[PDB]
C-alpha cells in the first residue's frame, strides 16, 4: 500500500486542500524539505486520503497501512499546549497533545495572546498535526529508507561522485548491502548527509569484509565527529552515561537472564540525565555498543549508544549517571 | 517537546510561505506582540512589556521595512516608509512613556495596512490618512506592493519570529 499515509475527517478537507487554504498541505512539504535537509535523502510523499468514516476533526497517520498516529485537531480554534509551569485557567475543550502528553486546551483565537500572556505555547490547529508528522517520520526515519530511496540516493551521489561511485557499486560493495549499511545509521539516528566519507570508508574496507553489519561500525567511527556534534555542540561538556567498570566484564563476557535488571538500571540513568540537561547518550565500549544498541533501544528508543571510538578525543569529557 | 509545536509553528510556515506570505507572518508576528504588550502593561509587568515591545519594533524596522524597495515600488514603498517610522517612534514612546494607548494605534495602523495585504494574494489622524493612502495602493495596484513589500528572506522571517 501506501508507504506513507494520512487518512483525514471531512473537517480537515480544507487544511490539506490546494484549491482552498491548505494550511497543513504547505507544512507537510516544509517538513519533508527539511527532512531531505538534515537526514541526506527524500523521503516518500504523504499521501493525504479523505476517510468519511473517521470523526470530522479526527485525522491518522499511516504507514505501510499500519497506523502509527492519530489525534483532533480543530481548524478555527488555537491548542494552547501547557509546559507544566503556565498559571492562569483557560475556557476551552482541555485535551492533551497528540505528539506527546502535555496537558492542552482548544481555545479561540481571540484568547490566543491571552493565553502567551499566562504562559502557554499557543499553535494553530495544522502544526498539531505537522508536529505529530513531523515527531513520527523521525521515529521511522530507518523504515522510510528503501531500496529506491537508495538508488536514487546512488545516483545523486554518482553525478557529484563519479570517480568514487564507479568502481564501488556494484563491484565492491552491491545496491542491497549499500542499502542496509545507511539503514542501520538511519535507524540509530545520525544522518547520512556527508556521503563524502560513507562512501571513501566503504572503499577501504569493503574489500576486506563483507559484513554489512561490521561495515557500519567502521562507517560510523569514520563519522564520529559528526556524530559528537549532532549531541554535543561547540567544545561544551560531553555528559555521557557510563557502565561500571565491573559491569562491563559482566557484558562483555556474555557477548563472548537478568538482562530485566539491566533495563530498569538503564532507565534510571536516563531519568538522572534529565536534571542538569545531559542527552540521553550512553558511551560504552566499542565491544558493547552493537549488542546493547540492538537490546536497549528496543524499549528505550530514545537512548543513544555510544562508542569510545567515535567520540572525539579531544574534548571535555565527563561522566554523569552510572549503570551498576 | 514545548519548543517542537514552537519551532514547527514558525519553521514549517516559513519554508512553505511566498514571497507574499513571508510578509504576512510578518503582520501576524507583530501584532501578537503588540497584544501581548498592550495585555502585559495591562497587568503591571513593565518587563515583560519591553520584550514584547521590542519585538514589534524589531519586526517593523528589520522584517517590514527592511522588505521595501524603493526603485521597484515608488510611491507604494515610501508611503509605507513614512508609515513604519512613525510606528516605531510610537512604539518608542508607548515603552518610555507606559502609554497602552500609543500600542494600540500601532495595532490598528498595522491592522489597517494587513488587511489589505491578506487580500492580494498573487494570481495621528495625519498617520491614519497615510495608511489608508497605503491600503487603497495594496489594493488597487497589486504586482507593483509586491514588488514594493514582498522582498524579504525566509531566512530574516524565521529569526524575526522565532
Amino acid at each position: 500500500e501506501d508507504s506513507l499515509g494520512m487518512e483525514v475527517g471531512y473537517r480537515l478537507i480544507p487544511m490539506v486542500d490546494f484549491q482552498q487554504d491548505g494550511e497543513l498541505l504547505g507544512r507537510i512539504r516544509s517538513i519533508r524539505k527539511k527532512f531531505a535537509q538534515d537526514m541526506g535523502f527524500l523521503p516518500p510523499v504523504v499521501h493525504i486520503r479523505d476517510n468519511m468514516d473517521l470523526q470530522p476533526a479526527r485525522y491518522r497517520i499511516l504507514m505501510k497501512g499500519v497506523e502509527i498516529g492519530s489525534g483532533d485537531a480543530y481548524p478555527g480554534r488555537w491548542l494552547a499546549i501547557n509546559p507544566g509551569t503556565a498559571a492562569g485557567t483557560l475556557p476551552g475543550e482541555k485535551t492533551v497533545d497528540p505528539a506527546f502528553g502535555l496537558d492542552a486546551i482548544w481555545i479561540e483565537s481571540a484568547l490566543k495572546e491571552q493565553a502567551q500572556i499566562q504562559g502557554f505555547t499557543v499553535v494553530e490547529a495544522s502544526t498539531v498535526v505537522a508536529t505529530h508528522l513531523n515527531h513520527l517520520i523521525g521515529q521511522f526515519s530507518a523504515e522510510l529508507f528503501g531500496r529506491q530511496e537508495a538508488q536514487q540516493l546512488l545516483d545523486r551521489v554518482s553525478q557529484e561522485m563519479p570517480k568514487l561511485t564507479e568502481d564501488l557499486v556494484p563491484g565492491v560493495v552491491t545496491l542491497t548491502t549499500l542499502h542496509k549499511v545507511l539503514q542501520n545509521l538511519l535507524a540509530e539516528k545520525v544522518p547520512i548527509r556527508d556521503m563524502r566519507t560513507i562512501l571513501e570508508t566503504l572503499a577501504e574496507h569493503a574489500p576486506l569484509q563483507s559484513d554489512p553489519h561490521e561495515l557500519t561500525a567502521v562507517v560510523r567511527v569514520a563519522l564520529g565527529r559528526a556524530i559528537t556534534q549532532q549531541w554535543f555542540p561547540g567544545n561544551e561538556e560531553v555528559q555521557v552515561i557510563g557502565l561500571d567498570t565491573a559491569l562491563e566484564r559482566l557484558l562483555l563476557q556474555a557477548l563472548q537472564g537478568l538482562a530485566d535488571r539491566l533495563l530498569a538500571q538503564t532507565q534510571e540513568a536516563l531519568s538522572r540525565q534529565e536534571m542538569l540537561g545531559a542527552p540521553p547518550v550512553l558511551l560504552v565500549n566499542h565491544a558493547l555498543r552493537p549488542l546493547l544498541s540492538r537490546f536497549l533501544r528496543r524499549s528505550l528508543p530514545q537512548l543513544v549508544v555510544l562508542s569510545n571510538l567515535e567520540l572525539s578525543d579531544n574534548r571535555h569529557i565527563r561522566m554523569t549517571a552510572t549503570i551498576g | 517537546g514545548i519548543k517542537a509545536y514552537a519551532q514547527v509553528s514558525v519553521e514549517s510556515a516559513v519554508m512553505s510561505a511566498s514571497p507574499h506570505q513571508l510578509i504576512e507572518m510578518l503582520f501576524d508576528g507583530a501584532n501578537s506582540a503588540l497584544v501581548r504588550a498592550r495585555l502585559f502593561l495591562e497587568q503591571g509587568d513593565v518587563v515583560a512589556k519591553g520584550e514584547a515591545l521590542s519585538k514589534a519594533i524589531n519586526i517593523i524596522d528589520n522584517g517590514l521595512k527592511a522588505g521595501l524597495d524603493q526603485e521597484k515600488g515608488g510611491e507604494i514603498a515610501t508611503n509605507l516608509s513614512e508609515l513604519y517610522d512613525y510606528m516605531i517612534r510610537r512604539l518608542l514612546q508607548a515603552n518610555l512613556r507606559n502609554d497602552a494607548q500609543a500600542i494600540e494605534e500601532v495595532e490598528r495602523l498595522l491592522s489597517n495596512i494587513a488587511e489589505a495585504w491578506k487580500q492580494i494574494s498573487p494570481k495621528s489622524d495625519y498617520a491614519t490618512e497615510v495608511s489608508n493612502m497605503s491600503r487603497a495602493q495594496i489594493l488597487q495596484q497589486a504586482g507593483t506592493s509586491v514588488l514594493a513589500q514582498a522582498n524579504q528572506v525566509p531566512q530574516n522571517v524565521l529569526s524575526l519570529l522565532r
